[PDB]
DNA sequence: GCGTACGTGCGTTTAAGCGGTGCTAGAGCTGTCTACGACCAATTGAGCGGCCTCGGCACCGGGATGCGTTTTTTTTCAGCGGTAC
DNA sequence: CGCTGAAAAAAAACGCATCCCGGTGCCGAGGCCGCTCAATTGGTCGTAGACAGCTCTAGCACCGCTTAAACGCACGTACGCGCTGT
C-alpha cells in the first residue's frame, strides 16, 4: 500500500495540516483520497516536463532548474530554486 | 476524576492559527520522496534527483494544495457548509480551469 | 404579559383558520405576537406546546412530523 | 377563455437553446462602441479606432462574460440555487484570480 | 466634437439576460444587472489601457486591430481571427 | 410553510441599424542623411569561488497571562393546578 | 398563590496552552582575499530610425427612415429562505 502505492505515504493527518493552513476548520473523508488523486495528477503533469527538459539536456539525474523551468511552464512559477 | 475536552472544531481553529503562522513543509519527506521516484518511472527507469529538485518540487505541492484548500473552502462556505466535500475542489478545479 | 395558558393559546388560533391542511408553526408563531400580548421567547414556548398537544392528543398533525409542520385540533 | 402563458422558467430555457445554438454578437454595436470610446478617453483624448479593433474588443468581452455566468452559474447550482446572485459572480473572479 | 456621456447604461438588462442565456443561465438577480456592469466596466478598463499603451509607442492616434489582440493576449484572453 | 422577487406577456417608447453622403485626419510609405550601436582589440578592477570567525538566532525549561471549559450561583420564568374571593 | 421544577444566565474555580522572559551553544551570515574574466576604452564601419514629403485609406459625422428592441407596468408563480427536527 505505501511501496509501489507510495501515494497513500500521504497520511491523512498531513492532508488535514495543509488544508488547516488553508484556512479550513472541519474535513469531510471522502477528501484524503480526492486529495490524492488532484496530487498525483499535479506532480504527473510537472515532473513528465521536468524529465523531459532533463531528456533534452542528455543527462540522467533531474536538476532542481529541470523542476522550476517545468513550475513555470505549469504557471505556477517558483521562487528560490534559482529563477 | 472529570473528562476535560475541547468542543469540536476548537483545536482546529488552534491548528490553523499554529500552521498559518508557520512555514516549515507539512508533509514528511521521505514519503513524498518516494512518491517523486514512483511517478518518474512511469516517464523514464533508473533516474536521479538533485536533493533540492525534490525539496522544489515538495515546496509547489504543498502551496498549491493549500491554494486549493483556501479556494475549496470558499466553495464550501458559499453554500452556507463549514465542512470541505469532494464536490466543493471538484468546484474550485472546474473554476479555476484545471479539468473540464 | 396578561395571557391565557399555551393549551388555549394555538387552540384559540386553529379556531380562527378554517383551513383543511390545518395552522401551521409558522402561522401560529405569528398570530401569537400580533393580536395577543407576548414576551420574546414566544416562538420557543408556542414549540415547546405543540409537542405537549401532540404526544396527549389535544391537537392533530395533518402533514408534518414534530413541532415543523401545520396542526388542527381533535374534531 | 384565459389567454395563453408560459411557466416561470419555460421561456428562459427557449433562449439559452436559441442564443447557445447562435453566434451573432448579442450587446447593440453602437452603445458599445459609444461606451468603449468614453473609457478610451480616461487614458488619452482625440482618438480614433478601425471599425476591426471594435469588433475585436466586443468580441472577446461577451465571450468573457458568457464565459462568467457559465462559471457564476455553477457557483450558484452549487448553493442548491437557480438563480445567480452578485455573491455568485464574488466567488468566480476570487477562485478565477481577478480580484483578492 | 468627440465627448462622451454615460454610455455603460447602455449595456440594456435585456442584452446582459441575452449573455446570461447563452452562458445557460435560467434565472437571473436585479441586482446582476448593475454588478456585470462594475466587471465589464474593470475589463474593458484593464483591455482598453494596455491597447491605447501599444498605440502612443506606435505613435499613431488611431488604435489598430493588432493593438486590441497584443492587449487581450497580456490579459491571458488571447484573441483568433483578428490577426496575430 | 411563508412571501415576494422574478419571469411572462403586452402595449408604448426608443434609437439601433441601415445605406448613403461628403470631408480630411492621419495611416503608411518612400527616400535621404547621420547618429548611434555592433565589432573588434586591448587593458584591469569588480565581482566570483574559496575560506575564515563569531554573534544572532535556535532551543531549552521555567514562570506568568489570558483563554475556555465546566461547574456552581443568582435569576427568571411559568406553568400549572390547587387557592380563595 | 406558593409549589417546584426548568432552564438559564451568570460567576467563580479549574486547566490549559502561549507567550515572554531567563539565558547558553552552533552554524551560517558576514566579510577578507586570492585570481579570473567581463566590463570598459577607443576607434571604425554600416545601417536603423528619425525627419520631410506624398499618397490615399479609412475613420468620423450627418441625414431620414424602418422596425427591431428597450422600456414599464401589472400579475402571480415558484423559488429563495428561514426555521425546526433527526
Amino acid at each position: 500500500k505505501v511501496l509501489r502505492d507510495n501515494i497513500q505515504g500521504i497520511t491523512k493527518p498531513a492532508i488535514r495540516r495543509l488544508a488547516r493552513r488553508g484556512g479550513v476548520k472541519r474535513i469531510s473523508g471522502l477528501i484524503y483520497e480526492e486529495t490524492r488523486g488532484v496530487l498525483k495528477v499535479f506532480l504527473e503533469n510537472v515532473i513528465r516536463d521536468a524529465v523531459t527538459y532533463t531528456e533534452h539536456a542528455k543527462r540522467k539525474t533531474v536538476t532542481a532548474m529541470d523542476v522550476v523551468y517545468a513550475l513555470k511552464r505549469q504557471g505556477r512559477t517558483l521562487y528560490g530554486f534559482g529563477g | 476524576k472529570k473528562p476535560h475536552r475541547y468542543r469540536p472544531g476548537t483545536v482546529a481553529l488552534r491548528e490553523i492559527r499554529r500552521y498559518q503562522k508557520s512555514t516549515e513543509l507539512l508533509i514528511r519527506k521521505l514519503p513524498f520522496q518516494r512518491l517523486v521516484r514512483e511517478i518518474a518511472q512511469d516517464f523514464k527507469t533508473d533516474l536521479r534527483f538533485q536533493s533540492s529538485a525534490v525539496m522544489a518540487l515538495q515546496e509547489a505541492c504543498e502551496a498549491y494544495l493549500v491554494g486549493l484548500f483556501e479556494d475549496t473552502n470558499l466553495c464550501a462556505i458559499h453554500a452556507k457548509r463549514v465542512t470541505i466535500m469532494p464536490k466543493d475542489i471538484q468546484l474550485a478545479r472546474r473554476i479555476r480551469g484545471e479539468r473540464a | 404579559t396578561d395571557h391565557p395558558k399555551y393549551s388555549d393559546m394555538i387552540v384559540a388560533a386553529i379556531q380562527a383558520e378554517k383551513n383543511r391542511a390545518g395552522s401551521s408553526r409558522q402561522s401560529i408563531q405569528k398570530y401569537i405576537k400580533s393580536h395577543y400580548k407576548v414576551g420574546e421567547n414566544a416562538d420557543s414556548q408556542i414549540k415547546l406546546s405543540i409537542k405537549r398537544l401532540v404526544t396527549t392528543g389535544v391537537l392533530k398533525q395533518t402533514k408534518g412530523v414534530g413541532a415543523s409542520g401545520s396542526f388542527r385540533l381533535a374534531k
